[PDB]
RNA sequence: AUAUUGGCGAGAGACCGAUAGCGAACAAGUACAGUGAUGGAAAGAUGAAAAGAACUUUGAAAAGAGAGUGAAAAAGUACGUGAAAUUGUUGAAAGGGAAGGGCAUUUGAUCAGACA
RNA sequence: GUCGAAUUUGGGUAUAGGGGCGAAAGACUAAUCGAACCAUCUAGUAGCUGGUUCCUGCCGAAGUUUCCCUCAGGAUAGCAG
RNA sequence: CGUGGAGGUCAGUGACGAAGCCUAGACCGUAAGGUCGGGUCGAACGGCCUCUAGUGCAGAUCUUGGUGGUAGUAGCAAAUAUUCAAAUGAGAACUUUGAAGACUGAAGUGGGGAAAGGUUCCACGUCAACAGCAGUUGGACGUGGGUUAGUCGAUCCUAAGA
RNA sequence: CUAUCUAGCGAAACCACAGCCAAGGGAACGGGCUUGGCAGAAUCAGCGGGGAAAGAAGACCCUGUUGAGCUUGACUCUAGU
């Protein structure tokens, strides 16, 4: 049987957790991930997947440093001590 | 907590209620119509004879292909059943309406169950698993119950 | 005993029981929603073999 | 509520470094009483007090290393300016204001003069 | 498995801490639209794919 | 009418700039008028409300009930007054959430940085 | 864990995740001024680390637990 | 929005199934997967002649 | 001078008003499905204020009946108004292998106003 | 039916779409194979099928001529408003 | 004729109840539809002259949501089989103990493990849901506890190969 | 062991409205129309005559200025050599 009796032989994973995007896409035999190619330098992104860039672009995360750059521009990238 | 079309006065009445009870709707309806209009001392005697398999509950509306029996003769029907979960939930409200007619001061010697109706509660879903990988519903049919006993005036 | 942790921080022993019984029902209507709406397009397969003739 | 940073700039380096250990001793005893008493709200202030010490310790060592590199040609990349990467690779206001010796002789002889139209 | 790696034991320990109902003092705040813990997993229903 | 292009006449932009105001822009939102003695004594129309001001109610069903500001609950945009309350059927006496606009200030909790505040609003001693 | 304090000389601590059985044997020497026979270590299923340090036959575990203050 | 209703990747099921020939969202495990798309009769679809 | 459906900050509308408008007014690219690329929802409104029903009594309990709060529980966290399908009680009437409809009147019910 | 072998099988690894692999059936390639799955161009095109939302008033047809890879369709003349 | 919005006007209606909804109650119009009484209900909405359109549904094996008849019906029938007393309990064919009766029968219904799952292990509470009958029991719900290495594995080395 | 009867639990396909015939005419094989035969509530277990029963925009045939697999000395090219 190709259905229910052959779904019982599925106990060996072929993808594991990626280390740079943290989702089960890192293919073990190829040794490359498939949502963003992890041993590659640049992340995998395509303009035919316009929706699949909404889930991953700039803004879906903490933005630990970039969220302050717009405030630091307004004051003008000043430095030094503050005030009275 | 409003009730059905009770055409009696509230001053000599006492009422009870159950909501979202997980009895069958189609059996608690025919239980509630077996005792409609009766005296309270004779409905309580009758409803526990049902549990001892004498004097069945006459099924009138929801009675398609149920089995025929001989205990339906006293009602003039040939199809009757003895629903046990239904009478245990109607007995639990006749005992609650006969406890509110003591706290209101009425006499339990001449009460009669005047208005009694059931309704349909929101169903409770489950799944059943059919052949060739299909999924189908498996729902409960719960029921609200309202009940009003009243002193027999003239 | 973490039972007193409730009793100092809002919740009472009684308020937990009537609160969880509402809460365990607030998940009951939602799972009754999920079974009802999905039950139409859940038998809708793709590659059925038709073992006849 | 315990310490206050204006009363910690004054205290010298070895006075802070022994005050910080005295706060870590008090903090560790408070995580024992929390195991036996359900609420313990004092443990917020002791945990914000070793942060107030540590920001005063680091305040002094950044300052003392800055006058150690004062006026030198190269200071570390922790004391230079965190302007954006595009600004640091850009020309300085002397380098941008460099003109050739021919374009400098022209600006002193034929400058842009201002004028009007009526007489 | 039994002989497991550390970066799945670090993941099933987070799922242990997230296997908690709503705290009951949450439902008492001013504008509290939350009423139950809707991201709540159970090992019978939903396998986590880690 | 509106004349600068920095102010909005939008409904939605002005209710989002009210319901999500931070807890110090809610300080001026909860101002309260002074009675017709302090307006002759000091010389302001309104001050931002503060805890432990003695106050009087001019609107509502609790009209003409003196009290004292017990807590400025500037999260529900409400203030609470003690010596008036609501006796529950359980026996608890919860206080009432008033709004600072429906009050009037009778005795003022003077202070530094409020003595100076009245002076910059042209007030007196 | 009280059974390990009272029967044996085993003090049980929750240690930080980056400690490595020399930083625990030396911590209990520096914090509590005792001697440690042997440190054992497991990583609890709530993702924290638990260390069964063991005092050595002349230091007593009840006296150290009482000086700390968890009896 | 010119991409309103055209976010989904819906392909019509065909005719051998006993349901209409509108494009239908594919997948499973959500309530949406199976529903119609891309039309103006559909819920979640376009409008007819989107305003320009 | 020019381009700008991304970023940041503003102003606006003969635009949509929760099956609409972005997929998302809400812990929404969230839950969930797939080995994987990818697919991807549903889900807004008690009241001005929780004053979210103390107490009594029947029940093993949920609950019920009173009582009480409220302008109103014909607003009681299943909470604005709450349509239809479909359902229950009560009231009227009809009924020999369908029901319904058209013209005409008897009978019952019901409604009526210039002169009223 | 075969049951000591052209045996059965675990794990590792190799080959990926006009490509793989085939003791060869067009078989198998994740319930998909005489060319997988996913997203996009894409709202592909259709002389073909179904549907096409209020009332009243007045007038009211055609299946015929000619040409067309024309015959389930058009252009043109006709009738009609 | 009707509808969503726009300019104008009626110094229009409205918490002494606007819109909605219900009504084998009334009236007008050939009709599309308009007006009124009653009930409900609680915050906005109309007439008229013009402007504008995402403007009128019985159908599309229409779309989404909801509900029916069928129907208390089909059925809940493989894996040999259960019974007595007691205890707990509001409640016992089903939970616990005891007494019987039996089965798997050492390629086990036994004891362990590799994949895979991930807290299911274990105790104390508890039965709204789930366990397609039941439930006092539970792999369920609620709160916690629990996995200890110089020798056991990884780590180390190479295989086909990357 | 089912079916059957009871306690508990409790779905689905399908459904314009529905359900007694004979002849007639009719889209040329009516449950309804027309003329007759007639006809008494509610129903239970069977049963396979009928409902041109249900299943799926006929898999055969034809039409399409609709495709695809494959073949060769079809037309137009092409890697390679
Ligand atoms: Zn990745």
């Amino acid at each position: 049987g190709k259905g229910t009796p052959s779904f019982g032989k599925r106990h060996n994973k072929s993808h594991t957790l990626c280390n740079r995007c943290g989702r089960r896409s890192f293919h073990v035999q190829k040794k490359t991930c498939s949502s963003c190619g992890y041993p590659a330098a640049k992340t995998r992104s395509y303009n035919w997947g316009a929706k699949a860039k909404r889930r991953h672009t700039t803004g879906t995360g903490r933005m630990r440093y970039l969220k302050h750059v717009s405030r630091r521009f307004k004051n003008g990238f000043q430095t030094g001590s503050a005030s009275k | 907590a409003r009730y059905g079309a009770t055409s009696t006065n509230p001053a000599k009445s006492a009422s009870a209620r159950g909501s979202y009870l997980r009895v069958s709707f189609k059996n608690t309806r025919e239980t509630a119509q077996a005792i409609n209009g009766w005296e309270l001392t004779k409905a309580q005697k009758y409803l526990e004879q049902v549990l001892d398999h004498q004097r069945a509950i006459p099924f009138r509306r929801f009675n398609s292909s149920i089995g025929r029996t001989a205990q339906g003769k006293e009602f003039g029907v040939t199809k009757a059943r003895w629903p046990a979960k239904s009478v245990k939930f109607v007995q639990g409200l006749l005992q609650n309406a006969a406890a509110n007619a003591e706290a209101k001061g009425l006499d339990a010697t001449k009460l009669y169950v005047s208005h009694i109706q059931v309704n349909q509660a929101p169903k409770q879903r489950r799944r059943t698993y059919r052949a060739h990988g299909r999924i189908n519903k498996y729902e409960s049919s719960p029921s609200h119950i309202e009940l009003v006993v009243t002193e027999k005036e003239e | 005993t973490a039972a007193d942790r409730r009793m100092v921080s809002g919740v009472t022993e009684k308020q937990y029981k009537k609160g969880m019984k509402k809460m365990q029902q607030l998940e009951k209507n939602a799972i009754n929603t999920q079974i009802r709406r999905e039950i139409k397009r859940v038998n809708f397969q793709t590659h059925y073999r038709d073992e006849l003739l | 509520a315990g310490v206050k940073a204006y009363e910690l700039r004054t205290k010298s380096k070895e006075q802070l470094a022994s005050q910080l250990v005295d706060l870590k001793k008090e903090l560790a005893e408070l995580k024992v009483q929390k195991l036996s008493r359900p609420s313990l709200p004092k443990i917020k202030t002791v945990r914000k007090s070793i942060a107030c010490v540590l920001t005063v310790i680091n305040e002094q060592q950044r300052e003392a290393v800055r006058q150690l590199y004062k006026g030198k040609k190269y200071q570390p990349k922790d004391l230079r300016a965190k302007k954006t990467r595009a600004l640091r690779r850009a020309l300085t206001k002397f380098e941008a204001s460099q003109v050739t010796e021919k374009q400098r002789k022209k600006q002193i002889a034929f400058p842009q003069r201002k004028y009007a139209i009526k007489a | 498995a039994a002989q497991k790696s550390f970066r799945i034991k670090q993941k099933m320990a987070k799922a242990k801490k997230q296997n908690r109902p709503l705290p009951q003092w949450i439902r008492l705040r001013t504008n509290n639209t939350i009423r139950y813990n809707a991201k709540r997993r159970n090992w019978r229903r939903t396998k986590m794919n880690i | 009418a509106k004349q600068s292009l920095d102010v909005s006449s939008d409904r939605r932009k002005a209710r989002k700039a009210y319901f999500t105001a931070p807890s110090s822009q809610r300080r001026v939102l909860l101002s309260a008028p002074l009675s017709k003695e302090l307006r002759a004594q000091y010389g302001i129309k309104a001050l931002p409300i503060r805890r432990d001001d003695e106050v009087l109610v001019v609107r509502g069903s609790k009209k003409g009930q003196e009290g004292k500001i017990s807590s400025v609950y500037r999260l529900k945009f409400a203030v609470q007054v003690d010596k008036v309350t609501k006796e529950k059927v359980n026996g608890a006496s919860v206080p009432i959430n008033l709004h600072p606009s429906k009050l009037v200030i009778t005795k003022l909790h003077l202070d530094k940085d409020r003595k100076a505040l009245i002076q910059r609003k042209g007030g007196k001693l | 864990a009280m059974k390990k304090v009272e029967d044996g000389n085993i003090l049980v601590f929750q240690v930080s995740m980056k400690a490595n059985k020399y930083q625990i044997k030396k911590a209990v020497k520096e914090l509590y001024e005792v001697d440690v026979l042997k440190v054992n270590t497991l990583v609890r299923p709530n993702g924290t680390k638990k260390a069964y340090v063991r005092l050595t036959a002349d230091y007593d575990a009840l006296d150290i637990a009482n000086r700390i203050g968890y009896i | 929005s010119e991409k309103a209703g055209h976010q989904t990747s819906a392909e019509s099921w065909g005719t051998g199934r006993a349901v209409a020939r509108i494009p239908r969202v594919g997948g499973g495990g959500t309530g949406r997967s199976g529903q119609g798309a891309f039309g103006n009769m559909c819920r979640g679809g376009r409008m007819f002649a989107p305003t320009k």
